[PDB]
């Protein structure tokens, strides 16, 4: 909780391989 | 363009053109060697 | 409206999808820009109505494949898009 | 950013100018944007390290 967007220009963010649940 | 008497250079005239479609195809009926030199826009396509 | 079209509004050329706009800018205002400083909302000259401009659908495509030494079948991954819209 | 060109819109340049100097304007804009992308990549690499 303590830690906290539409780009048509060609900038994307890839999701990580490891989901948070697997890290937990 | 077809005015009979143009003003002197020091007291140059000013005219405002607005609210009208501007066709530049006619301007080529001037003396055969008229300089038509432009800055910032290509004279070939000033009709678009 | 509502398709990938090449539009020319008052000498302003572009390519995209024109949609009916719910934006409510004041009557004197003509154009609409964005964060990236490009026109995304426009007002038609013939009929004073508001249009939203959106770039046509695009994305990245990658290929999943085993080694060609053992097989030659492939799969296709379209990144960041619901493939009900491809 | 205009990067010294007469305008910062590609289609604007292609519509207001004939090629012979349109290549010059477009070249200026392209090289500026390419240099910006390079810089972004370089700082990304440093932060990754």
């Amino acid at each position: 909780n303590k830690v906290t967007a539409q780009k048509f220009k060609g900038l994307t963010v890839l999701p990580p391989l490891l989901t948070d649940e697997m890290i937990a | 363009f077809n005015a009979t008497r143009f003003a002197s250079v020091y007291a140059w005239n000013r005219k405002r053109i607005s609210n009208c479609v501007a066709d530049y195809s006619v301007l080529y009926n001037l003396a055969p060697f008229f300089t038509f030199k432009c800055y910032g826009v290509s004279p070939t396509k000033l009709n678009d | 409206k509502n398709k990938c079209v090449n539009f020319n509004f008052n000498g302003l050329k572009g390519t995209g999808v024109l949609t009916e706009s719910n934006k409510k800018f004041l009557p004197f205002q003509q154009f609409g820009r964005d964060i990236a400083d490009t026109t995304d909302a426009v007002r038609d000259p013939q009929t004073l109505e508001i249009l939203d401009i959106t770039p046509c659908s695009f994305g990245g495509v990658s290929v999943i494949t085993p080694g060609t030494n053992t097989s030659n079948q492939v799969a296709v991954l379209y990144q960041g898009v619901n493939c009900t819209e491809v | 950013s205009k990067f010294g060109a007469i305008s910062s819109v590609l289609n604007d340049i292609f519509s207001r100018l004939d090629p012979p100097e349109a290549e010059v304007q477009i070249d200026r804009l392209i090289t500026g944007r390419l240099q910006s992308l390079q810089t972004y990549v370089t700082q990304q690499l440093i932060r990754a390290a």
